[PDB]
């Protein structure tokens, strides 16, 4: 292999999009 | 190294013109002409030309895409083969007087060399084809001389190693050549070509007898051993398959096993029974062979080589019966084995020349190499 | 008509490039897999380029005992087609 | 007849030769009688360090032949897999037609190069394509016999364009040479990939420099904002790269630009921990309470990923320490959720209220309790929190502690004077929640020390 960085989703995958967004506020409610 | 063929346009032409007025001038130099069974003795002639045409032809014309060249290189190679053949047999055997016996002879001279163009087809062009053609009728020309000068044999009798001769040139040419597939209308025209070599494989079996009643014994005993060996050939190909089925390219090499055993000693057989019992023999051979030499190129090739060397052993055997004649027989067969392996490693060292602008390894078995087709980019 | 008069290593240049310049500007210093520039200097002038090409090898040698099998010798010719 | 030495070097390989006669002063762009250039030449036999140097030497890469074939086309019929490479990474056009309409998936079709088949399918040649006769490579591939072919050819059908963009993949690798060949042929650099960055950022994500200042100096967006908002000063500044954070605010990036989540450079910057980064963003004017759509700064995110350096930093750099989110989280907070004591130390050294109150009146004590994150409670306790500190429903430290099960926590709290004899808004106890989630050992505890 050694040339999966020249494709689309390697490349996506790589870049890590999700890394610059804000994923979620941990509230974690106590009650049951 | 590109895969897109070489341009033959000047290389093809120009040898084939060159060798056609060399044979025309060698013709026109050396050749001179010349009744009640006239007819008799052309039909024998006919029937090898036949065989070596259509049988030979069609016989390597299963591969899935290389029918076309394997067809028309076989009767190219005939025709190159013949003419080449008259002219040398005349030399060696020496101007030449050109009958229906020395047209035979010629015509099996050919069929050698179209036996030995079934381990390389597929993998060679024109060229290489004509270089092997004349390579491989000098060397079994020169292999009867010798024969004929050591042994003082007689140079048109000296013919019947040819099975021999070319299986192991055959066998040797292949395996100097560069290291690299059915289809159902293939094989059906190579069971064609089969049937064919396997009904007239007896006037091959008896063309070098003069008189009759050794021809008609010949004949007796090839048509009988041919059957059984049919008959064996078809019945165990389903033991030598892991898929337990038949084998049509199997059988397409393997119906011809009894001609081939008793081609040298058909004349010596003294009962029919005995020629069904080698012919039965050939048969169980070709189904080990075929079980057994994949695992230790061509298959087909590797048991005709072992059906012929059977078949001089067994010659071997029913001739003491009809100490001294052995170790001549047994050193003949040697002589003429070692002759077949050198020439062909000459022959498979000549056609490795880069200058016969051989197919790619990449591109084997296919007639577009060597076949214009519709629709295609042509040149650079 | 090929003799060489000295080879200039080009110390500091190649150090720079090579990141080793706080090492030294007289000792060539550099790292493997990048490529270095040195000068080749004949004794008398160099008559024809291709011929001449073809007759000079290049050899590294490191340790006291180099051999290829242990990669610590390697002879190179200086053209082209070879393998950077 | 030095330009046919120059072609004969450039047929047999000969790379010194070649070079050599475009030294002298060889046109790079000459051909035979049958319009063949060097570059043609080198693609037929498979010289691919030939069609490197003359790719290099600035040589017309779409010139076609007599035929009309390119460079591509004598390529892909002669089964040239590597050249193929080469000159599709180089920018040769994967669906140039010939005079007679042949394209170069055509060609490898119709040879049984499945390699290149692939290879080019998987670059966007389109087998749609057809010849002047009608026939497609489908049709041609089908005619000839080569099963794999055809095979591939119906499986692959319309994937299109898998690869990048020939100068996405120059800046991924640095390769300076192929990104200046592929600028001369295409002037634009901001060419987009299906995802919809340009090849910059894949250089501002590898800290590619070299390809990065080509890219610029040719006429690159520093500021190109896809949908998602990511710009090159983002991903730099995500990946640690200083230098490329450097060059970027050197040509003229935007620091205050926001993404789809509203996240600054130097939210990036603060969450994955990069000090000299965010220094650098700060003296160049960035906001440093910026808040993205959860109302987090730059602080919460150094303090979500146990930053401590980077907390400092923001906190040298007059941050508020008692910043809250939508959830009124302070750093605190996030410290004792994330079990992080030594940020939660230095916040507390710094003025950070140990009793700061969420929206459910949750203490960092309460978190620290909840999680089971035994020094965050210890060094809140030590710094003045509220042991006996109540929710909005009246929760106390212990009640979450009992009902969590986190022994430890409970049996701390009741060394510390915590009294188990508290109630909640449902009046209920702690031993209630311990023995509401079948703790043992807590509620034998409870029992034991005044329950």
């Amino acid at each position: 292999e050694e040339l999966q960085d020249d494709y689309e989703d390697m490349m996506e995958e790589n870049l890590e999009q999700e890394e610059y967004e804000d994923p979620d506020i941990p509230e974690s409610q106590m009650e049951e | 190294s590109s895969k897109y063929p070489r341009s033959v346009r000047r290389c093809l032409p120009l040898w084939a013109l060159t060798l056609e007025a060399a044979l025309i001038l060698l013709f026109y130099f050396f050749t001179h002409y010349d009744q009640k069974g006239l007819v008799a003795s052309y039909q024998v002639g006919q029937d090898l030309t036949v065989m070596a045409a259509l049988g030979l032809g069609f016989l390597t014309s299963n591969f899935r895409r290389h029918s076309w060249s394997s067809v028309a290189f076989n009767l190219f190679m005939l025709a190159l083969g013949v003419q080449w053949a008259i002219l040398l047999d005349g030399f060696l055997s020496q101007k030449v007087v050109i009958t229906l016996f020395s047209i035979r002879l010629a015509t099996m001279s050919a069929m050698s060399v179209l036996i030995s163009a079934g381990a390389v087809l597929g993998k060679v062009n024109l060229a290489q084809l004509v270089v092997m053609v004349l390579v491989e009728v000098t060397a079994l020309g020169t292999l009867r001389m010798v024969i004929s000068n050591i042994f003082n044999t007689d140079y048109h009798m000296n013919l019947r190693h040819f099975y021999v001769f070319a299986a192991y040139f055959g066998l040797t040419v292949a395996w100097c050549l560069p290291k690299p597939q059915r289809a159902t209308i293939p094989s059906l025209s190579a069971m064609l070509g089969a049937l064919f070599l396997w009904m007239f494989w007896p006037s091959v079996n008896s063309p070098l007898l003069r008189s009759p009643i050794q021809r008609k014994n010949a004949m007796f005993n090839t048509y009988y051993a041919l059957a059984v060996s049919v008959v064996t050939a078809i019945s165990g190909s389903s033991l030598a398959h892991p898929q337990r089925k038949i084998s049509m390219t199997y059988v397409h090499s393997a119906v011809l096993a009894g001609g081939v055993a008793v081609g040298t000693s058909c004349h010596l057989i003294p009962s029919p029974w005995l020629a069904m019992v080698l012919g039965l023999v050939a048969g169980l051979i070709s189904i080990g062979g075929a079980k057994c030499l994949p695992v230790c190129i061509s298959v087909m090739h590797s048991i005709f080589s072992l059906l012929g060397l059977l078949g001089e052993i067994t010659y071997i055997v029913l001739l003491v019966l009809h100490g001294f004649q052995v170790l001549l027989s047994i050193g003949e067969l040697s002589l003429a084995i070692v002759i077949a392996l050198t020439s062909g490693l000459l022959t498979g060292l000549l056609l490795n020349l880069k200058i016969w602008k051989a197919p790619h390894v990449a591109k084997y078995f296919d007639d577009q190499v060597f076949w214009k087709f519709p629709h295609l980019a042509v040149g650079f | 008509a090929l003799g060489i008069k000295s080879c200039d290593f080009q110390a500091a240049r190649n150090n720079e490039e090579h990141h080793t310049k706080a090492l030294s500007s007289r000792r060539l210093f550099v790292r493997r897999g990048q490529p270095f520039t040195i000068i080749l200097y004949f004794r008398a002038p160099v008559r024809a380029f291709l011929p001449a090409l073809k007759k000079v090898a290049l050899t590294a040698q490191t340790g006291e005992q180099p051999s290829k099998i242990n990669r610590t010798q390697a002879t190179f010719p200086i053209s082209s087609l070879g393998d950077r | 007849d030095a330009a046919t030495s120059f072609l004969r070097a450039a047929r047999s390989g000969n790379l010194d030769k070649a070079l050599d006669h475009l030294r002298n002063g060889v046109d790079i762009n000459t051909c035979n009688q049958n319009g063949l250039n060097g570059l043609h030449l080198a693609s037929k036999e498979g010289h691919v360090k030939m069609v490197v140097e003359l790719l290099h030497k600035e040589i017309i890469l779409e010139t076609t032949t007599k035929k009309g074939n390119t460079a591509l086309h004598i390529a892909a019929l002669a089964g040239q897999d590597e050249v193929v490479r080469e000159l599709v990474n180089y920018g040769a056009n994967v669906n140039a037609q010939s005079q007679k309409g042949f394209t170069p998936l055509y060609m490898a079709a119709q040879e049984n190069h499945l390699e290149v088949v692939k290879f080019l399918l998987e670059n966007g040649a389109n087998q749609n394509v057809a010849t002047e006769d009608g026939f497609t490579p489908l049709a041609v591939a089908l005619q000839q016999g080569h099963e794999n072919v055809v095979a591939h050819l119906i499986n692959y059908g319309t994937k299109g364009k898998v690869r990048l963009p020939a100068l996405h993949i120059a800046a991924r690798n640095d390769d300076t040479r192929t990104a200046a060949v592929l600028l001369q042929n295409d002037p634009n650099p901001d060419v987009l990939s299906k995802t919809g960055f340009t090849p910059l950022h894949i250089a501002a994500h590898y800290e590619n420099l070299n390809v990065a200042q080509l890219l610029l100096n040719r006429g690159a967006s520093v500021n190109f904002t896809p949908q998602n908002g990511i710009t090159p000063l983002h991903i730099a500044s995500r990946r640690g790269n200083v230098i490329m954070v450097r060059l970027l605010l050197d040509r003229g990036a935007q620091i205050e630009t926001k993404t789809k989540d509203e996240l600054t450079p130097l939210h990036c910057a603060a969450r994955n921990g990069h000090v000299r980064i965010s220094e650098i963003l700060l003296d160049h004017g960035a906001p440093i309470q910026a808040k993205t759509k959860n109302g987090l700064s730059p602080i919460h995110m150094a303090a979500q990923g146990d930053h401590l350096d980077c907390v400092r930093l923001l906190l040298q750099y007059d941050a508020e320490i008692d910043d809250i989110t939508l959830d009124h989280l302070t750093p605190l907070h996030v410290a004792a959720h994330c079990g992080h004591h030594r940020v939660a130390k230095v916040l507390l050294d710094k003025g950070a209220k140990p009793n700061s109150r969420a929206l459910n009146g949750f203490t960092p004590l309460h978190i620290a309790c909840k999680k089971n994150h035994v020094r965050v409670m210890e060094l809140l306790l030590k710094t003045g929190a509220s042991i006996d500190a109540v929710t909005e429903s009246g929760l106390t430290p212990l009640h979450v502690a009992s009902f969590m099960g986190h022994l430890p926590i409970v049996k701390n709290l009741l060394q510390r004077g915590a009294s188990p004899n508290v109630s909640n808004v449902k009046v209920e106890t702690p031993l209630h929640m311990a023995a509401r989630a079948g703790h043992t050992e807590v509620a034998k505890y409870l029992l034991q020390n005044k329950a």
